[PDB]
């Protein structure tokens, strides 16, 4: 056999990679998944099945699947669990009764033994209002260090500033890709 | 990526019972294979030999997660294979469908009369109690639309919605009013329709 | 050669025996 | 055969 | 409205299945099996009128594959009768020279009409050129 | 007693039928089909069919449903006996068991149904009798099926007196979920080739536990048969006096003997199944076989058939030792191995996923069955003695046996 | 075509005659009406080629009954064609003579017959035979006016032992349709004489040689010892039905055999591996093994008792055959192999048949039923049923524990707890009517009972004739057990049923319980709440005179039917 189509195709760039679009509801994961493909903040409507979208960067497209929060679309995250190859969660700092919630719905998702290959992605939504936790205040009540075997990496992101969405993208190409 | 005539050839082709059942077990299991890996190209084909394996008498439970990964597609023909299976293989009982409101609620204001016709019919073909409430503002606002090839759909939206959920009957009320001096026998006949489910 | 075992000659009788 | 016959025979 | 409308040939093999009640896969199928043995075991002097599970069960093939309607008993009879003719006439007018194995390669083009025809078992295009130049122009997109 | 002896199609038409006694109409056959649906759709569904006062027994053919319908309470042994006869008559004459040669031999199997059987009670059975009277390409009646010996035909001539013998063994394990085996049964298949110059009578000697007790030599090691069905050519009343087989061996392949008995010793190839399946994630095939039997044989041809899941797709396969292949219409994964010597263990790692729509009806648990065969393995140790191959004129026979060790019934039942 | 056929048919050619026949034949095989041709063909009949002279013969005898009065045209043929020096010809006329339906056709045989008697031929004798039984079965009295009885009588202690054994079958079925004046049974000679003639029989002639001897009653016992040695070598024979021919003669020798003498152990010591190598026959037979066994079983139950390893279902086995060997162990059921039993059954229960999974229900049940040392295994086995979370086997192991506590209650006190809270909301009539019964009558270690019959009284006077009926009763021996948590409940109770309920039955149930509750509840105790004795099951055994009628009767189909002979035909 060959590989010299397949070196000419990484010359240039042939990796794309993958991602997921997870969390509460109302935790900036659709303003996200925007700001990351269009980079504006628009409303939109609830989330009531989920959203499919391709966004590339560093020569790689990383497609992002946006999953609601609802309890109805909360267990139908297992559904684009399978074929994904990573998962980004969007935590609510502002809302801390859901802190909890979305801490277990983390933990759930986390402790799967399907979803394993793919890192921890936690992006510190609502990073725009005093009420907004830090990106280790946030992390310690996620218990995200404690997540073993998992690459966990928490990020304060604004849906209306978009700051920490490049910075969240290099940490999940760095985690994912592992080449020059 | 077998094409749907194929595959139907491949089915005639067969004489005993078993031979088919075999064939279709290893078109079922190459069209699985292909679905795993998150195929998008020959997504057409494969959607359609597994509506036809369902049609012929053959599960296709396995063949759920990848309608509704064509429904939120961009290709016209991928959408329609995906309206098709929602049609055919999803239910209100199936539980598949809670997925295809996003969907159904994008796909409500395409631009594509087409796309929006489509979600239309398949709304009203697998019309659920909990998709009807969440999709009862849509209907209504297309039915004060003045498309008279979308008219019709409206209407049918507005009955399934009515047989389904009989509470939703009162926001149809103002819709209807001063609808019958429509020149399009289709519209008409809709809004008569509505008028006589009320 | 055959599968399944080679074909083996056979006596005619117990010589044994009487 | 019988089925490449016409549904209506027009 | 329709409940179910399916098209069975006159060996049992069924070529096309709309149903516009949600019904059990096991269910759907035990249904549409006593469906098939009531036509196939129904002369041709039966008026092509069947009541059974109080559903109009109207039996009417102009050729060897067969088709079967439910509607429920609120509507005239002949009325299920004249919108199956308009169907098969709107469809031998998009295929042209409809036969059975036609319909089984056109299986999915014949969803489409009957989708674009007839929606959740009520009539939504009474007019025969506008449903078929509709279609045309659903198919000419691509 | 059946009135009528007639061949089903697929489709339910009568390929060929033939009444023998009139007692029933031929109508009778078209009901036939429709009893055989409803009984099929719920269930009830038997060979021997019953159409009110007349039973239609029918057998499950390779392409059509030999419906012996009956009348009166007949024989239902006499008349499978009867049709198991037809049947072989027709795999020896033609070679195609379908509705091919049904419609093509139908003047010459026309002429064999009425030789075979008359007013429902059947006359001729024999193969080469039947052949050397109706042919499909008429003279007198052979007189051998007059005369004794209908099982060798006299006048045969041949250049060399050469028998080819074959010692089949089948070993059947039922092997439980629990690890245990159930059904430890071997069967013994004596079956030889006789091709020689006149009718040789054969003096079948083996190493028999009942002859090796009787004759005073039971010290060595002796294949004691629990169930012993000696061939229609071998004398029953020599083998009830002395166990002493002697019969006039057949003109071609024939089964002489076939022993029949429980099996105590440890199975020839043991596998061991692991299940690792996730729920609706991935699925685990820590399958081990290992090989029971002597080092010095091995079984050609292993094929340990593993069933996987129904809806399983996307697998992967990490064995040792043979090629695994997953067959999308068999629903399972056969560890397929050339060649296995005794002794040998295969490790194999099934690994692939499963759909996420759970299955909605169960599909059971098939056991696991395995395809070993090792020739040249006798592992119920019977020995055979000699042949006594006699003949009138007097020639010097040069016989010829040959031991097969194979897996039968040898199924594992799924955890 | 047809006046085609009939134009080659009317020509003088032979290849153009032999085309027409098998157009005809092809024709008639196809489904088509030939009938029509017939007379065409008469004239075409005598032929010198044997190929065409069997058609014809074959085309005459499927168009003799359509057209009778054509077939007077083929007597001279027949009688020409029965003096043919070949063998084959003169067989062949011989079975077309007597496969002709024809009443006025038999009566011009009857001289051809009487001179195809006295054939040398082994084969002509054997057509010659075949002739005069279906004679004799068209027409028994032309069979007697033409004295044909002395002929076949005769022809069994001749040479040509297949025609022997012919002549002996035609006898037994002239017999077997006679009202039995006049019998055709032989002295100890003829006995001797056919077991002579039994070696050297051909596989169809052992059977017909093994039926003379199963209506033979032996009278002595030298007479039934030397019959069953005669017998025993035929259990070595490759042929599945002279195999069950000589198990049934044994077992009817077996009647009138002494226990004491060695005979009897030897018998059923060669029988049980007979009976081995029978359940290793084809699917087929298998059923027809499973039959014989079955009718055998209740006549020799010692017979097959270490026969259990080979009972078990195989995987491949079909429905019927599983069906048979779940009998066959419920039958053979034992202590000795209880443990295997039940593992058969907890591996049965598995299966994907509802069919089979209740049907290994049923049995696990029975074998808990009859024996009671396996009770709490049977027990366990039913809770594990239950806890398997199956709806069918759910009401199956209620049903089960149902009847084991209208069996063995006086231990079942340890599952009502468990049975308490089982998954109840099965509507199962005979799930639902067991679980009430249970709570009824042991409504003791239960502290919910009421509680539970709460739920169940919803739609007591919707549920169910014996439904309401057992939720009354239940209610019933409630109140009279504990009335203090169940006296509102026993006049609810006593309401919905005496006037909400409007079936005669349970209304006058209803009825009788609230007289007993107002007239004395003391008594009520001891008249609803009594000790109710032994509940005698229902013996599966059948009647003895029944099994001895079936010993004789093996291998029919009223075996495999397990219905009397006289039952089953029509
Ligand atoms: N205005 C504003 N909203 C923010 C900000 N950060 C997070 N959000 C949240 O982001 C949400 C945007 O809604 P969506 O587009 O539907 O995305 P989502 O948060 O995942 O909501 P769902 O799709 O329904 O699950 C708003 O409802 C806000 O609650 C922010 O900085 N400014
Ligand atoms: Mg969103």
């Amino acid at each position: 056999g060959n590989i010299f189509a397949n070196l000419f195709k990484g010359l240039f760039g042939k990796k794309e990679m993958r991602i997921l679009m997870v969390g509460l509801d109302a935790a900036g994961k659709t303003t996200i998944l925007y700001k990351l493909k269009l980079g504006e903040i628009v409303t939109t409507i609830p989330t009531i099945g989920f959203n499919v979208e391709t966004v590339e960067y560093k020569n790689i497209s990383f497609t992002v699947w946006d999953v609601g929060g609802q309890d109805k679309i909360r267990p139908l995250w297992r559904h684009y669990f399978q074929n994904t190859q990573g998962l980004i969660f969007v935590v609510d700092s502002n809302d801390r009764e859901r802190v909890n919630e979305a801490r277990e719905e983390l933990m759930r998702m986390l402790a799967e033994d399907e979803l394993r290959d793919a890192v921890l992605l936690v992006f510190a939504n609502k990073q725009d209002l005093p009420n907004a936790m830090n990106a280790a205040e946030i992390t310690d009540k996620l218990g995200l260090h404690s997540l073993r075997h998992r690459n966990w990496y928490i990020q304060a992101t604004c849906a209306t500033s978009g700051d920490g969405l490049y910075e969240g993208l290099d940490w999940l190409s760095n985690q994912l890709r592992n080449q020059k | 990526p077998i094409r749907l005539r194929e595959l139907i050839r491949t089915i005639r082709t067969a004489r005993t019972q078993a031979e088919e059942r075999e064939m279709i077990q290893k078109e079922c299991a190459a069209i699985r294979s292909s679905f795993r890996e998150e195929d998008n190209t020959y997504r057409c084909r494969n959607v359609a030999k597994l509506l036809y394996m369902h049609m012929l008498g053959y599960p296709a439970h396995f063949g759920q997660l990848e309608c509704l990964k064509l429904i939120a597609s961009q290709k016209f023909t991928d959408k329609r294979i995906g309206y098709l299976g929602a049609m055919l293989l999803l239910d209100e009982r199936q539980d598949v469908h809670l997925l295809m409101t996003n969907c159904i609620k994008n796909d409500l204001n395409h631009s594509t009369q087409f796309v929006q016709g489509l979600a239309l019919c398949t709304l009203g073909c697998m019309g659920s109690s909990e998709m009807c409430r969440d999709l009862a503002g849509e209907v209504e606002k297309l039915l004060k639309t003045s498309n008279s090839y979308l008219r019709k759909k409206a209407a049918l939206c507005a009955v399934h919605v009515i047989r389904k959920v009989p509470e939703l009957m009162e926001m149809f009320l103002p819709a209807t009013k001063n609808l019958l001096n429509e020149k399009n026998h289709g519209v008409l006949h809709t809004s008569v329709v509505l008028l006589t489910e009320m | 050669d055959r599968k399944g075992g080679s074909y083996s000659q056979a006596a005619g009788s117990d010589s044994a025996q009487s | 055969k019988g089925e490449n016959t016409s549904l209506l025979h027009p | 409205m329709i409940h179910f409308i399916l098209l069975f040939s006159r060996q049992g093999k069924l070529r096309l299945q709309k149903w516009y009640i949600t019904l059990p896969d096991k269910e759907r199928k035990k249904i549409t099996r006593e469906i098939v043995q009531i036509i196939l075991s129904r002369g041709h002097r039966t008026s092509s009128f069947v009541d059974w599970k109080e559903l109009k069960l109207v039996y009417k093939r102009y050729a060897s594959l067969y088709f079967c309607c439910a509607i429920e008993n609120q509507d005239n009879e002949l009325l299920t009768l004249e919108i199956v003719h308009r169907y098969v006439e709107l469809l031998d007018k998009y295929f042209g020279n409809v036969c059975e194995l036609d319909i089984i390669f056109n299986f999915e083009k014949a969803y489409f009409i009957l989708d674009e025809f007839i929606i959740g078992g009520e009539i939504q295009e009474t007019s025969k050129k506008i449903a078929v130049k509709a279609i045309e122009d659903s198919d000419m997109l691509q | 007693s059946a009135s009528a002896v007639y061949v089903l199609d697929l489709k339910g038409k009568v390929l060929i039928c033939r009444n023998y006694r009139g007692d029933v109409d031929m109508s009778e056959v078209e009901h036939f089909m429709p009893i055989l649906m409803e009984k099929e759709e719920e269930g009830m569904l038997s060979p021997i069919l019953a159409h009110g006062g007349v039973r239609f027994m029918w057998i499950k053919h390779n392409n059509l449903y030999l419906v012996a319908t009956s009348k009166k309470n007949a024989c239902v042994s006499l008349v499978f006996s009867f049709l198991y006869k037809v049947v072989q008559v027709f795999s020896e004459y033609f070679k195609e068991l379908e509705e091919e040669s049904i419609r093509d031999n139908f003047v010459i199997i026309y002429e064999l149904l009425d030789e075979l059987m008359d007013f429902g009670y059947p006359q001729t059975t024999d193969s080469k009798i039947l052949q050397e009277y109706i042919t499909q390409e008429a003279p007198r009646p052979p007189a051998t099926v007059t005369n004794a010996v209908s099982w060798r035909s006299e006048g045969i001539k041949y250049r060399k007196n050469e028998v080819f013998l074959d010692v089949i063994e089948a070993v059947n394990l039922l092997v439980s979920a629990n690890g245990n085996v159930l059904r430890s049964e071997i069967v013994g298949s004596i079956k030889m080739r006789v091709f020689l110059s006149g009718m040789p009578e054969l003096r079948l000697g083996l190493n028999d536990k009942v002859l090796f007790d009787n004759t005073g030599r039971g010290k060595s090691k002796s294949v004691e048969l629990e169930d012993v069905k000696f061939h229609q050519c071998v004398r029953l009343s020599r083998f009830e006096n002395d166990r002493t087989i002697s019969f006039i061996p057949p003109d071609g392949e024939f089964e002489l003997m076939s022993y029949r008995l429980n099996t105590h010793v440890k199975p020839l190839i043991w596998i061991e199944s692991v299940i690792e399946k996730h729920s609706h994630s991935r699925i685990e095939y820590m399958v081990k076989a290992k090989s029971q039997f002597k080092r010095r044989s091995t079984a050609n041809n292993v094929e340990i058939h593993i069933p996987v899941p129904n809806d399983a797709d996307s697998p992967k396969f990490k064995t040792t030792v043979g090629s695994v292949k997953w067959v999308p219409e068999n629903s399972e994964i056969v560890w397929s191995v050339k060649s296995f010597p005794g002794g040998k263990e295969y490790l194999m790692r099934a690994h692939f996923g499963l759909p996420s729509v759970e299955a909605e009806d169960k599909e059971g648990k098939p056991p696991i069955s395995v395809k070993f065969e090792i020739p040249y393995f006798t592992t119920s140790g019977i020995q055979v003695r000699y042949l006594k191959i006699i003949e009138k004129s007097g020639y010097q026979a040069l016989p010829w046996v040959r031991y097969i060790t194979q897996n039968g019934d040898y199924q594992l039942r799924t955890q | 075509e047809i006046f085609e056929l009939k134009a080659e048919l009317n020509s003088d050619k032979k290849e153009k005659k032999k085309e027409a026949v098998k157009k005809v034949i092809a024709s008639m095989t196809v489904g088509k009406d030939v009938s029509a041709l017939f007379p065409d063909v008469v004239n075409c009949m005598q032929t010198d080629n044997l190929e065409l002279k069997k058609l014809v013969y074959l085309y005459l005898m499927n168009y003799a009954k359509s057209q009778p009065d054509m077939a007077i045209m083929a007597v001279n043929t027949f009688v020409k064609d029965c003096e043919d020096p070949n063998p084959l010809i003169r067989a062949l006329a011989v079975r077309t003579m007597g496969c002709i339906r024809v009443d006025k056709i038999t009566e011009y045989l009857c001289e051809p017959l009487r001179k195809c008697l006295k054939d040398e031929d082994p084969y002509v004798r054997k057509t010659a035979a075949v002739c005069v039984a279906k004679l004799h079965d068209i027409n028994a009295q032309l069979v007697e006016d033409q004295g044909f009885l002395d002929t076949l009588k005769d022809l069994i202690s001749d040479s040509n032992p297949m025609v022997v054994a012919n002549a002996v079958a035609a006898l037994s079925e002239i017999a077997e349709s006679h009202p039995s004046s006049n019998l055709l049974d032989l002295n100890p000679q003829s006995i001797n004489k056919l077991l002579t003639a039994l070696n050297e029989c051909t596989e169809w002639g052992q059977i017909f040689i093994l039926d003379c001897l199963a209506n033979y009653m032996p009278k002595d016992d030298r007479e039934a010892q030397s019959i069953c040695e005669r017998v025993t070598p035929r259990l070595s024979h490759a042929n599945s039905a002279v195999v069950l021919s000589a198990v049934k003669v044994l077992m009817k020798f077996m009647e009138m055999l002494s226990k004491d003498l060695d005979y009897y152990g030897t018998l059923l010591k060669k029988l049980a591996p007979p009976l081995v190598t029978l359940l290793s026959a084809e699917p087929e037979l298998q059923y027809v093994a499973l039959r014989n066994i079955n009718l055998i079983v209740q006549k020799r139950p010692e017979i097959l008792k270490h026969e259990m390893k080979v009972f078990f279902v195989k995987y491949n086995d079909p429905i019927y055959v599983k069906l048979e060997k779940l009998d066959i162990m419920i039958r053979l059921a034992s202590q000795a192999n209880i443990a295997q039993v039940l593992a058969e059954l907890r591996e049965y229960a598995t299966e994907v048949d509802v069919d089979f999974v209740r049907k290994a229900v049923r049995a696990i049940g029975r074998c808990a039923i009859k024996v009671e040392q396996s009770a709490e295994r049977c027990v366990s086995t039913l809770l594990d049923l239950i806890q398997t979370k199956v709806n069918y086997v759910v009401q199956e192991a209620i049903v089960v524990i149902k009847d084991i506590f209208r069996k063995y209650p006086n231990k079942y006190e340890s599952v009502i707890a468990t049975l308490c809270e089982n998954l109840d909301s099965l509507d199962e009539p005979e799930a639902r009517a067991a679980m009430i019964w249970i709570v009824g009558e042991y409504a003791e270690r239960i502290d919910n009972a009421d509680e539970l019959l709460e739920s169940f009284l919803e739609g007591f006077h919707d549920k169910s004739t014996q439904v309401q009926l057992q939720l009354l009763t239940a209610i019933v021996k409630l109140f009279l057990k504990k009335p203090t948590e169940t006296q509102e409940l026993v006049q609810q109770v006593l309401s919905l049923a005496t006037q909400d309920s409007d079936n005669p039955d349970l209304r006058d149930r209803g009825y009788i319980y609230w007289r007993l509750l107002s007239t004395d509840p003391v008594a009520a105790k001891e008249v609803v709440l009594a000790e109710k004795p032994l509940i005698s099951e229902e013996t599966d055994l059948i009647e003895p005179t029944l099994l001895d009628e079936l010993i004789c009767y093996i291998g029919t189909l009223a075996s495999v039917y397990h219905k009397p002979p006289s039952a089953f035909v029509e």
